[PDB]
RNA sequence: UGAUGGAGGUAGAGCACUGUUUGGACUAGGGGCCCAUCUCGGGUUACCGAAUUCAGAUAAACUCCGAAUGCCAUUCAUUUA
RNA sequence: GCGGUCGCCUCCUAAAAGGUAACGGAGGCGCCCAAAGGUUCCCUCAGAAUGGUUGGAAAUCAUUCGAAGAGUGUAAAGGCAGAAGGGAGCUUGACUGCGAGACCUACAAGUCGAGCAGGGACGAAAGUCGGGCUUAGUGAUCCGGUGGUUCCGCAUGGAAGG
RNA sequence: GUGGUGGCGAUAGCGAGAAGGAUACACCUGUUCCCAUGCCGAACACAGAAGUUAAGCUUCUUAGCGCCGAUUGUAGUGAAGGGUUUCCCUUUGUGAGAGUAGGACGUCGCCACG
RNA sequence: UUCGGAUUGCAGGCUGCAACUCGCCUGCAUGAAGCCGGAAUCGCUAGUAAUCGCGGAUCAGCACGCCGCGGUGAAUACGUUC
RNA sequence: CGCGGGGUGGAGCAGUCAGGUAGCUCGUCGGGCUCAUAACCCGAAGGUCGUAGGUUCAAAUCCUGCCCCCGCAA
């Protein structure tokens, strides 16, 4: 239910982040604005 | 049953009054701020006090019944 | 029925600001006080516990009946006195009020007149 | 605003001549009037609570604040944070209009209104009334009064005392 | 006597050096029973002495028990080797230091008081004596 | 007073035709009212037996 | 699918039988373990005597006494470990089963022995009248199977009954006075949102609703989903559960049997044949209507 | 070793919190008895008694307090190594 | 031998630094939170008395009393009402590379960390933000799997495979 | 003298009582605008200056509450010993807590105005 | 339901020394159960059944009963397996 | 004090694993059939599953305790 999760830069398709979430409370595919060091900017990181 | 306990963690003071010390040192480990931070002193996630710059450690009463740590350099 | 005293509530919020702003000789406080009528503005080194400049609508030099414009005027004048005293940088102690009205106008005036918060 | 003009002109001299105040700012002054409606049955279905919100709105012209529990009580299947009824706080001209509406319309319209209690005070100069039965003026909209629940109607003052509050409400119109 | 509730079943036996903090002078009654030695005193001892005093007084006067058995005490069954934990609580006890007053009496003449306390003293383990209030 | 949440609260008249009393106050222009402070008062079996059988 | 039925029955038989074996044997071994253990403890009691009687002690070779007691406990433990291995074998079982359940139905009849009548009803659009005129009736405890081809006008008839027919009508159709309908339609797309909101829009008991859903076979991990997300069979189960939870006197079922499982077919048949309420039914599974109804009525142009 | 400055809540003491606990004043409340019974309102065993209060106690897992020692440190002193 | 225990956290024991054993006393953990985080702004609790309708012993309303007697996701301890407690906005710093220096430490590990750089959040700004109130929520290597890679590629180019 | 703003362990506080508003601070009149109230211009914010300082706020009295706090004496205890050794005693040194005597209804500054 | 009329409140009428226990009738108002009745069971073959009212005996007053009276007026009986 | 197995209408039992809203048989009560009783037929009553709480939309069921019964020990 509570699962460990690799996020991913939608552009680079690079994972770049590890995190946690419920599936009940956070069923929709999580997203954030996180730093991609390969681009050295901030970018929409989407769960995968 | 009752036979178990955890690793004792080595809290309390680690630097003494009137003692010169390096920056980034540790002065007082603690769980909960049994002593507050003061001059040139920070506080960590685990409420541990650390001197940001060099100087002599000085402990002081923060008024009536709460304590303080301070680091006055030279 | 009783009512809270606005000044005492102001002082509570004020101390809560004091615990993370304090004036020094290199970056003093600009300490606001605000009445129903007038507005006072001190400039303070908390290290020595001594002021460096003052301003008020109660100083014969202002223009404007609107309290916000009096606030702007005292901002101009306290900025003038500070630059005369020999400092440009300062911390803005909002006194326990909101940075919205008279206080905002005063601080914006002083920023324009040269100071660097 | 007739009630406020009365409070300024007729009440205050007639009050100070008795109570012997060395300043008009010792005058008892109505600071607010609070309405409350506890429901409880809303825990069964809060549609009745929506209805109570509706009636407070129709009564006052003022949306109410829904109150909520700070506790859970197994005796009533009650959970903290759930909506126990509603309240309103009138202040000013709206408050005076509401009180004047009470005295001049809806205290008579109770079936057997020969008066009200005199002892219903807190010992500190603030009055507490209670409507046991709804439907006390025409715009209660009798066509959709599903249930009579009642109201608590607190009347807060700057009055130091029972006596000040009682005399004030006497001159204002409350038929003790 | 028993405490109706306790936070911790098992306790330490403790120590008994030194005189008593309080209960050191007679307060409610006219006469009292002072301990000259420190010792543990139990439910059964207290109740036996109380009954002795009451019967010799013929339900006259009034008695006051100042001590109380707050503490417990364990034991192992005969045949049990040491270890494998701590024993089960047998009864309840009061550690009574020297200088302590245990029983006070009033509402009864002096000779009757002395004799009743004499009886209770013979029932108790402690070396005791008589005390009188001013 | 916020917008879009409060009912329309308009000055209206309350009228007691029993006494003709005319009052103004805000509610949700002239309205019908039966009784009020200016028209309300507060602001048997022996007899019946005797009526039925004169005594 | 017949072969699949046979082989899955065989699998289930094997699973259940092996589970029963394991349960029986584990209980046996636990009993024997406890008894061997008590025997060992009684032997350990021989290390010691009795204080009440003189001479019982002074015991010699307590080491051998304890050794033998230990061997008996080691028997007990070997037997317990066997039981644990058998439990491990058990845990691999009962995974591919369904655990079928019955259903319920909030049928609420009244004095109306005539619940619906139809008289000379010829029905259609633009006077292209869609089926020859019919007269029939639905009484209490009577089921009526209205049938015909596709586009024969069955849902159109239902629309004429419930007054939302946008076509041309000639003939009579009369409900009772204050009759309550429950309703399972052919076009349930309109349902949307969570179930705690669906059951508010449709005045239902949330508990009875989810109960009838789980009895139909929806796992309770699904109640957190949305009707937009559910499979078509699950949406269909939502519709059927609405119907079964609605206290009603006539039931109108427009193809409940489409997007469901064989288990659900069986549940519905068993329930309707057990209760025998007053119902209008529309199906193309002729076998189902044979199992239930004799009053069958074939509308046609 | 001395001087100085610190951390620290132990023995002791105390009840200012948390628990245990004695006696007394008062008492919500709980018991019967009777009158009144729609079982409705009382009046008493100096009936059992929350809670408050007075006085007295108690504690390893209570502290309003709090040592002696011991500990850390002093480009401090003395003596040794 | 059975029972119980084996890893981790909290208290007492533990003898006012730290540490300290027992088959000594008591309890917990093998997670949760997308806001229960961050920032800005604002607020202060529990209970008692009084009064009031259903509504009672006790829901909700109002005043006073009210120094914490509450709450702090979850055990106990410590601490917190200058809030770490509570509420509402804007967000995602629950960032990347690091890291002087200290604490603990047999080793392996564990803990704290100012400060620098990049690129940001909030805020007017100061300035805070490298998860939560602090301390448990975890386990080596080998071996496999997934993604990326400017690395290698058995004479060369690839490929296999690392 | 009032107001603002800081430091010192409330010896500063809490309660009660008296007086005052010259300026001042305040209440106070409103919602016109910036802005705001899970409802309300009560609070926030804005504008004003009819009125009263009644309250708050200042100054004074009060030792009722709370705070501080000796000296003496004791318990405890380091070191050195003794005894009849789960404890008790002696020499020396230190030395509480409690209970008091007593203090204490503030001290130190900076700035603006009168 | 304008069904059904119970029950209940109020006013009256008669009888009779007296209508509370404990009468009959009327008016007003309320307007319950009950939508043809399980297992089972009863009467009846012709002016019968079914239904409709009328009178009388007792009776100061009071019967949905009893006795009698007449009005309207069916269906069925294959047949003795049971 | 501990370890196992039990507490479901009056009796005996499932349902407990796998939460889905209390049932099987007998018995009791009432009415029918019968000359009467039994059998038979038609009806009903009797339990929130030992109990106080949690988890859940929902608990006999899962969790935590508390109180009784049968074995051992004791
Ligand atoms: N609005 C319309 N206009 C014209 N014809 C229509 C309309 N709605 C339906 N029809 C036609 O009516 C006929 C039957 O329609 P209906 O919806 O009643 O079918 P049905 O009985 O449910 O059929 P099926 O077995 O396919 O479900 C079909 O020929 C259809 O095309
Ligand atoms: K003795
Ligand atoms: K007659
Ligand atoms: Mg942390
Ligand atoms: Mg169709
Ligand atoms: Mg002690
Ligand atoms: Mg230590
Ligand atoms: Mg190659
Ligand atoms: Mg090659
Ligand atoms: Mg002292
Ligand atoms: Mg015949
Ligand atoms: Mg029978």
């Amino acid at each position: 239910m509570r699962v460990n999760i690799t996020l991913e830069c939608t552009s680079c398709k690079e994972r770049n982040y590890l995190t946690n979430k419920n599936k009940r409370n956070n069923p929709d595919r999580l997203e954030k604005q996180k730093y991609c060091p390969r681009e050295r900017k901030v970018t929409l990181h989407r769960e995968t | 049953s009752n036979g178990r306990d955890s690793e004792s963690k080595r809290l309390g003071a680690k630097s003494a009054d009137g003692q010169t010390v390096t920056g980034g040192s540790i002065l007082y480990r603690q769980r909960g701020t049994k002593i507050y931070p003061g001059v040139n002193v920070g506080i960590g996630g685990d409420d541990t006090l650390f001197a940001k710059v060099d100087g002599v450690v000085r402990f002081e009463r923060k008024g009536r019944d709460k304590k303080q740590v301070s680091v006055y350099p030279v | 029925i009783t009512k809270p005293d606005k000044n005492k509530t102001r002082q509570k919020r004020h101390r809560r600001v004091r615990n993370k702003i304090s004036g020094t000789a290199e970056c003093p406080r600009l300490n606001i006080f605000r009445s129903n009528k007038n507005i006072y503005a001190q400039v303070i080194d908390d290290v020595a516990g001594v002021t460096l400049a003052s301003a008020s609508a109660l100083d014969k030099e202002i223009s404007g009946g609107t309290k916000t414009e009096t606030a702007a005027a005292v901002g101009k004048l306290v900025a003038e006195r500070a630059a005369e005293k020999g400092i440009k940088k300062v911390v803005f102690d909002r006194g326990g009020y909101l940075y919205h009205g008279r206080v905002q106008a005063l601080a914006e005036a002083a920023r324009e007149n040269g100071l660097e918060f | 605003n007739r009630l406020k003009e009365k409070y300024i002109k007729e009440v205050t001299p007639s009050l100070v001549e008795k109570f012997n105040y060395s300043s008009v700012m010792q005058t008892p002054k109505v600071d607010k009037i609070v309405i409350n409606m506890g429901v409880g049955d809303a825990v069964s279905n809060a549609k009745n609570l929506d209805k109570a919100v509706e009636e407070l709105a129709l009564i006052t012209g003022q949306k109410p604040l829904i109150t909520k529990a700070k506790k859970s009580i197994a005796g009533f299947r009650l959970r903290e944070g759930m909506p126990i009824g509603a309240k309103v706080t009138l202040r000013g001209e709206r408050m005076y209009e509401f009180l004047d509406k009470l005295v001049t319309v809806s205290l008579p319209r109770v079936r057997d209104f020969h008066g009200v209690s005199k002892k219903a005070f807190d010992g500190r100069g603030n009055y507490t009334l209670g409507i046991k039965e709804q439907l006390i003026f025409p715009e209660v909209d009798y066509d959709l009064v599903d249930k009579v629940r009642g109201m608590d109607i607190v009347i807060v003052t700057t009055a130091n005392t029972d006596e000040e509050s009682r005399e004030l409400l006497a001159q204002l119109g409350m038929p003790f | 006597l028993v405490p109706k509730r306790v936070k911790h079943r098992r306790e330490f036996r403790g120590k008994m050096r030194g005189e008593a903090k309080g209960g050191k002078e007679v307060a409610f009654g006219e006469w009292g029973l002072q301990a000259t030695e420190s010792h543990w005193i139990t439910n059964r001892q207290i109740e036996a002495a109380r009954i002795a005093m009451t019967r010799y007084m013929k339900r006259g006067g009034k008695v006051w028990i100042k001590i109380f058995p707050h503490k417990s005490y364990t034991s192992k069954a005969i045949g049990v080797r040491m270890g494998k934990g701590k024993g089960a609580p047998e009864g309840w006890v009061s550690p009574v230091k020297r200088g302590k007053i245990m029983f006070e009496i009033a509402g009864v003449p002096e000779e009757v008081a002395r004799e009743a306390l004499r009886l209770a003293s013979h029932k108790l383990p402690v070396k005791t004596k008589i005390v009188k209030r001013e | 007073m916020k917008q879009d949440i409060h009912p329309n609260y308009q000055p209206v008249v309350f009228m007691d035709s029993t006494t003709g009393f005319k009052f103004l106050s805000g509610s949700t222009p002239l309205l019908r009212v039966e009784v009020t402070s200016d028209s309300h008062p507060f602001y048997g079996r022996v007899d019946r037996f005797n009526k039925k059988y004169g005594l | 699918f017949s072969i699949y039925e046979e082989q899955k029955k065989l699998r289930d038989a094997f699973e259940l039988a092996e589970n029963e074996k394991i349960k029986k044997e584990v209980n046996r071994l636990k009993e024997t373990a406890r008894k061997k253990a008590e025997w060992s403890m009684n032997r350990e009691g021989d290390k010691y005597g009795n204080a009440k009687e003189k001479g019982s002690g002074a015991i010699f070779d307590t080491g051998a006494i304890g050794a033998r007691a230990a061997r008996v406990m080691k028997r007990s433990k070997h037997i317990q470990q066997r039981a644990e291995t058998q439990l491990a074998e058990k845990e691999k079982l009962l995974k591919d089963l369904e655990y079928i359940d019955s259903l319920s139905m909030d049928y609420q009849p009244t004095h109306h022995k005539t619940l619906l009548t139809v008289e000379e009803l010829r029905l259609g659009y633009e006077k292209n009248w869609l089926f020859a005129p019919i007269s029939f009736s639905i009484n209490a405890g009577e089921i009526v199977g209205i049938t015909g081809k596709n586009g024969s006008g069955k849902s159109s008839l239902i629309q004429y009954l419930l007054d939302n027919f946008s076509g041309d009508s000639e003939g009579e159709a009369t409900l009772a006075h204050q009759l309550t309908i429950s309703y399972v339609r052919q076009d349930y797309e309109d349902n949307q949102g969570t179930l705690s909101e669906f059951a508010e829009k449709n005045q239902l008991d949330y508990t009875q609703f989810l109960n009838n859903l789980r009895k139909l076979g929806m796992e309770r991990a699904v109640f957190t989903n949305r009707i937009e997300q559910m499979s078509m069979g699950q949406r269909k189960k939502v519709e059927v559960a609405k119907s079964l939870s609605q206290s009603a006197e006539l039931y109108i079922w427009d193809q409940p049997l489409n997007y469901l499982d064989v288990f659900n077919h069986q549940q519905l048949e068993a329930l309707i044949l057990s209760v025998k309420p007053a119902m209008l039914v529309i199906e193309h599974d002729a076998h189902f209507m044979k199992k239930i109804t004799d009053k069958k009525i074939v509308l046609k142009s």
